[PDB]
């Protein structure tokens, strides 16, 4: 199980008859799915992606200057002028400077003076926005069964089955061996926002930096650095790259702002890393709303004979998974084809297996198995396995696993949003309250306050507040208390 | 090629690898103490005139725990 | 007469009894001393320099990074380590990966990690602080007499004589021909403050930058970069260039945050610029209060015989300075050595001559002469050079005269403080109240807002001035009114 | 992260060419201006808001500068 | 009867229809069980160890100095720098020395030097912890029964039988012998929080040191001194040891603060001892939870004829064990086997046997026996072996008794905390009462006041007290009286 | 078992090297500010039981001065 490689688990379960669930799945999370006298299941979102996206702005982050010229003209001469100011690609500053007999003009006072300079990028010093586009976007879910066997990070575990949504293939049915067939239903709608979302690409070739960031669109059209579109000779607004000297009779210097005056470091400061692989561009953070149906599945072996008691060894003794679970693995020598007869006990009437299995119906077959993942009650256990027994005591309490719960249903609200509420083994009326409030809320705090930071929101939040103490009118006052508290416990769900 | 605005923390979705980390008031706050203990010196004392003109102890307290965080933040 | 070329220009007057004078000279600046009896002298400061002065920090703006490395420990198995992490030139993070059978350890909890990466600056990417030393910096001061001859701004006048001032220099005498000596005094110690001012130095090749900046000392101090000081082999600050990406299970990902040189650019915006060449490095804004003696002065000439009135011929007719003056060139053709009737008229009565000259006792001589400058009162003037004249309207007015002298006292005062008292031919018992209050008042806003930005020094100026209206005591209100004032005033000057 | 801040504008001797003109009022108006035409429901929202809450036309002038020119400085 | 040679021993009783018995075993304690008809039996904890737990820090006591370098320049010359500074196993400073003409600078003022020294460990001065593996610890339990002989200590008696707990084991089945089987289960979780103890080595050659201390982890990871994990060659925090003199012009002195050793010793006072023998690392500290099963237990000897009354003689006289028994010992010259009939009485009555026998259905084998243990009532008395007559006079009181069997519980509660409730063969409603408030209580004060230093504790619980005094509000007031006096009486319940 | 009591600052040859310098007044001093921001939050209730108790600013300062110089010989 792919599932136990990483620490933000998930588990969501069917009830009695319950032949459909509906999952939220996120590029670093994994979801265990059971219900019952059903192989428990898998799911996951391994890629979101475009191959070669649209180009929209090119931005310069170095400039060149070449071929620099001046002219200047004596006091009443009339304004210096010159052919450059007329071409593209130069940048130009008029100018006047102080002359008399000693620089060689026939009245003292004011004369006129124009300088100009040729603007260029250097060679790889472009920052390069793009777009995703809806009709070319393709998700990939994927899915593994419990086969009872055990792999690495880096291992190929023959049950993996993957299928690919693209807004033309919303549904898929895939055939997950001797466990039957399963049927997922992605929208390609919903999920990443692609209107706000821009890649930002620097350069592929740099050895210490990511390839891409996930920048806002309304950000990265304000970047005050010259630019263009594609194909382009010329550079819009190459002025915000030089600078002009104060002028010294026939002479002005020009100067640059210099190398990397642009993007990288304490301006992309909390942006989400992409990547590009060849002619794919990854997000690296984002999701999906997905259906998953239950029906046609199967369990392995239910016609098997049990293991013969005696014939047990453990090859991984009993260890805590970090996900309020027991994992473990035997090794049995024997007839080969059987069901594994396991089971756990407290210190109160011994008649009462609790265990959960993770693993339903677990298996030795011809040439693997014998992994088993199990839940159990608080305090102090026997774990057996035939007459393999070992004793484990349980972390935590009964009030300890609900507030850990709470935590990652919070922790979810706050990354997903208001499709938060579609994650569940249910969809009943109470669902449409949630995602309606959700809904009028969360648009009402990004309309006033989705370009605001952190403090100023803080700041805000805290006037708000301070103003409905000092109100006079009843009404107004608790309007301006409600609303300030909400700003600011809304401003400060960034974790939990 | 200056005022490059820093990107707002808000409306990106997370759960994934971020470039760096900043910008929240758990940083924010910490930030300005730099200039505090070797530069404001003598203007420390503030805290006096803003306690001797405003009206009671409620409003003296909620005008200084405000004010330490913007005050002092001219850049 | 070198001290018609600048944009800037001052005039001190040598009344009879006037054997001395005391000078503010500043780089950017000219004097001209018109004493009674005695040749006009131009005077000027022209350069602050030494040769080599000694190295300080050197920092690195861009770093570059090779041969990284990771090394990494099961849960329980004790600390990570690695050999280069004791090395000189490299960087190390200590971190705590999460862990657990899909990635090959034991048991699930967090292990340890540690990443290694050399580091060094890229071959033209330095910062190098320079510092002069108070008994090796020259000031250059240079005396022009005015011997009515004029020669451009790009050609050297022949009666131009240098003095070159270290510590080591007592009183100089400098020996101009037929019009005596000048006897000339410089004070090191009272002129640019060496202990507070650094020359800054990035690279002398780039053909659009300047070539070195001038800095403060308690800034340059504790910039946040790799620093270094001259010879070292590696980089001896905890490295603000590199930095490390979230760990994985047994990997861990090492970022460059690239050329910093935009973003000290932009951080030096308002400093002077300073000058290198060859092993010389100039300041370009800077003084010295220097003394200048004139009882070994001579008129040339005073036993010449008058001009021909009638063979006089312009060669360039009047116009004006712009320093309010009427400049003038005269061509003769009798014999040459002698003295020229100049005089001027105001209009309808011929009995009063107004020319104030500024070149005394006009004469031709066989090699040249013939320059001549004069100040007219305003309205309608004749000109007369013998039996030759020219009809001068002189723009302006008296008030014009004194708001100018007041509006250039106020600059001088602004730019160099309190040593701006010193400057004149007099030294009376006001000038003691002058600076004494100068230093007392001044002293009080610089202890007390010094290093206090442009913006919140104006907020706290206009802040206390406003509370000032509103205080519980009328002798707090006027107090905080008039120390808010004057807050507000050195502020607006340039008190920044 | 590597920070350099700002050298102080009126510490040094002039009449000599400098770098470049100050941030001075031209960075900072310019700022707060852009920040007007970007944010320009919550802007009018906040004038609206103090023009018909607080009680002088003094008070009021002294907090709408106040939140104008602390609104953007976050970079 | 191996209970008799211990100055700790409990003993626990029960009805014919009890046949489960819960205890709790302590090192050094001991248990006699007496249910009605069954053989009675002792029962111990022997040993709790592992064979080679994992090595935590390694320590140094005594810093070992070698090879000092030192470097030195003059004022305005720049740091010092050397090359020692750049490697493992070195400790090193910087300071400012004074400079001038006298030591060959050219300047007065501060200069710059560095000192550098080699550090490392004397042979035998390393402190080394122990950390326990769960999955590996061995208890030794061992039962004996009351076969009617006596072995002293320091002789082997052939009935004992041992029993060795791992975390793989359920209950144990041990025959002894004639006696039939006696059934014991372990829980080898909770008790000894074995997370929190290290055992402590410092050098088990040295012949008047324990081997070894049962510290506690977090002290053990604040100790102030130089560290390392096994095989790594270079020391941390070696500048713990060596401190430096203040600096002279060219040389500076590195001081070594010696051998810790005996300050280790006296920090360590109040820490029980642990023993290490060979591979084995023993806790002489620690409990474990107990369900012994006396169903399979036979009585011996039932079939048996009794003794010839007259052919008694005494071996050792009634004497008192100590523990509220009479311990005696009888030879005979009858045939064998065959039930001694013994028996006590009291003035009142000749006809009432008041002989509570610990020995149950004591005999002479062909080979041993001999030896009964029984409880009399207070007062004056008769001990009767057939024709042999004894008198006693037995100490004591029935409130008396009463006293002992109270005090004797709450030495086990402030010892072994919760788990003094586990003790018992047969339930009671107070007692389900006691655990919650035991654990409720004691959660509370420790934790709230839990690390804190006694005297401390004291002052805070009588401040506490002072201000129930002094404090108006009445409600106040008695809650810091009652909650003063429960932290004050749990305080002196541990004492310094 | 033995102990020894290291002695106060009676003897000082005033010009020569010192062995370790444990100078009590700025090294308790520097103990106290180091108490503070490690132990930060048990400063509160010390405060406030004092300023609830005590009836007068007077007594209030004289103990807390006392009690803040007292807190780091103790753990
Ligand atoms: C364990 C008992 C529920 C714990 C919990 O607080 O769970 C919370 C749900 O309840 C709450 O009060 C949420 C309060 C915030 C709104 C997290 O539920 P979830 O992780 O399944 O997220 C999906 C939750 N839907 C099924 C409702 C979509
Ligand atoms: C009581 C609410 C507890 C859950 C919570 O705290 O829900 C929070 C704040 O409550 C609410 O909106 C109350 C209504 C919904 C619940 C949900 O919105 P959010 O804080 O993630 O902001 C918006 C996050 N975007 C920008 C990613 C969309
Ligand atoms: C009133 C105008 C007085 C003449 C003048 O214009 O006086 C100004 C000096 O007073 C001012 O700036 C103050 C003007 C206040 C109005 C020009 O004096 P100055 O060009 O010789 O500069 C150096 C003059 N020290 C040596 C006396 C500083
Ligand atoms: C009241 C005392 C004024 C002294 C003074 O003449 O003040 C002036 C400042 O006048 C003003 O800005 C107001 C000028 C307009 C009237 C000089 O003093 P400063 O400190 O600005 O020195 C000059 C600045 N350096 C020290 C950085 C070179
Ligand atoms: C202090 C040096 C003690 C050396 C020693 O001999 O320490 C031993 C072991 O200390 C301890 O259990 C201390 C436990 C602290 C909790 C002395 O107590 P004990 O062996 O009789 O065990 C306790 C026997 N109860 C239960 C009958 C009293
Ligand atoms: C009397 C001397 C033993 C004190 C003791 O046994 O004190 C406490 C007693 O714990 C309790 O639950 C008392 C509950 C009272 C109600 C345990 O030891 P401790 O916490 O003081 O030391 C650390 C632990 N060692 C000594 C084993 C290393």
């Amino acid at each position: 199980s792919r599932c136990t490689h990483l620490e933000n688990r998930d588990f969501v379960t069917g009830t009695q008859g319950t032949t459909r669930v509906t999952l939220v799945l996120e590029l670093g999370g994994c979801v265990t799915i059971t219900a019952e006298g059903k192989p428990s299941m898998d799911v996951w979102l391994d890629a979101i992606y475009q191959e070669n996206p649209a180009k929209t702005r090119e931005y310069c982050l170095h400039a060149k200057l070449s071929d620099t010229k001046v002219a200047a003209r004596c006091p009443t001469m009339g304004p210096a002028t010159l052919t450059e100011e007329h071409q593209g690609g130069t940048v130009c500053k008029r100018d006047q400077s102080d002359r008399g007999w000693g620089n060689h003009c026939g009245l003292f006072g004011k004369g006129s003076i124009v300088a100009c300079v040729k603007a260029a990028c250097e060679a790889k010093k472009k920052a390069t926005g793009h777009v995703y586009d809806a009709n070319k976007i393709v998700y990939t879910v994927k899915v593994e069964p419990h086969t009872g066997d055990y792999v690495a990070a880096n291992e190929t575990h023959s049950g993996r089955k993957t299928a690919s949504f693209t807004v033309s293939s919303e549904k898929t049915i895939l055939t997950m061996g001797e466990y039957g067939d399963v049927s997922l239903l992605c929208r390609v709608a919903s999920g990443v926002d692609l209107a706000q979302t821009v890649i930002l690409e620097l350069d592929k070739t740099v050895e210490h930096l990511p390839t891409a960031w996930q920048v806002h669109r309304d950000w990265f059209n304000d970047l005050a650095l010259p630019w263009k579109h594609e194909g382009a000779q010329n550079w819009n607004n190459a002025e915000r790259l030089v600078e002009f000297g104060a002028p010294h009779a026939v002479k002005m210097d020009v100067y640059n702002l210099g190398d990397q005056t642009g993007v990288l470091l304490k301006a992309l400061a909390g942006v989400p890393v992409a990547h590009i692989e060849g002619t794919k561009y990854h997000l690296k953070s984002g999701h999906v709303t997905c259906e998953v149906g239950l029906e046609k599945l199967k369990m392995k072996g239910l016609t098997y004979t049990m293991c013969d008691k005696t014939k047990f060894t453990w090859k991984r003794a009993p260890t805590d998974s970090g996900h309020d679970t027991v994992v473990m693995e035997v090794t049995f020598s024997g007839t080969k084809p059987c069901r594994i007869p396991v089971r756990a006990v407290a210190h109160g009437s011994p008649d009462v297996n609790v265990a959960m299995l993770i693993t339903p119906n677990p298996t030795i077959e011809n040439n693997g198995g014998g992994f088993i993942e199990m839940q159990l009650p608080p305090g102090d256990n026997i774990i057996y396995v035939g007459e393999l027994s070992h004793q484990w005591f349980q972390k935590g309490s009964s009030i300890g696993r609900v507030f850990q719960k709470t935590k990652k249903g919070i922790e979810r609200l706050t990354v997903i949003g208001e499709h938060a509420w579609d994650f569940g083994s249910a969809g009943g009326f109470m669902t449409s309250i949630g995602r309606a409030m959700h809904t009028v809320l969360g648009g009402a705090f990004n309309t006033l306050l989705g370009g605001v930071g952190f403090l100023p929101k803080i700041l805000l939040g805290v006037a708000m507040a301070w103003l409905g103490l000092n109100m006079r009118n009843p009404t107004l006052s608790m309007g301006f208390l409600l609303s300030g508290g909400l700003v600011l416990a809304m401003t400060l769900g960034v974790g939990a | 090629s200056v005022l490059i605005p820093s990107h707002a923390q808000g409306e990106l979705t997370g759960r994934g690898h971020k470039w760096l980390e900043g910008d929240s008031l758990r940083t924010h706050l910490t930030r300005v103490e730099g200039w505090v203990w070797k530069n404001k010196l003598l203007a420390l004392a503030m805290v006096t005139v803003v306690w001797l003109t405003l009206e009671s102890v409620v409003t003296r307290v909620a005008v200084l725990v405000v004010l330490l965080c913007l005050a002092p933040v001219y850049a």
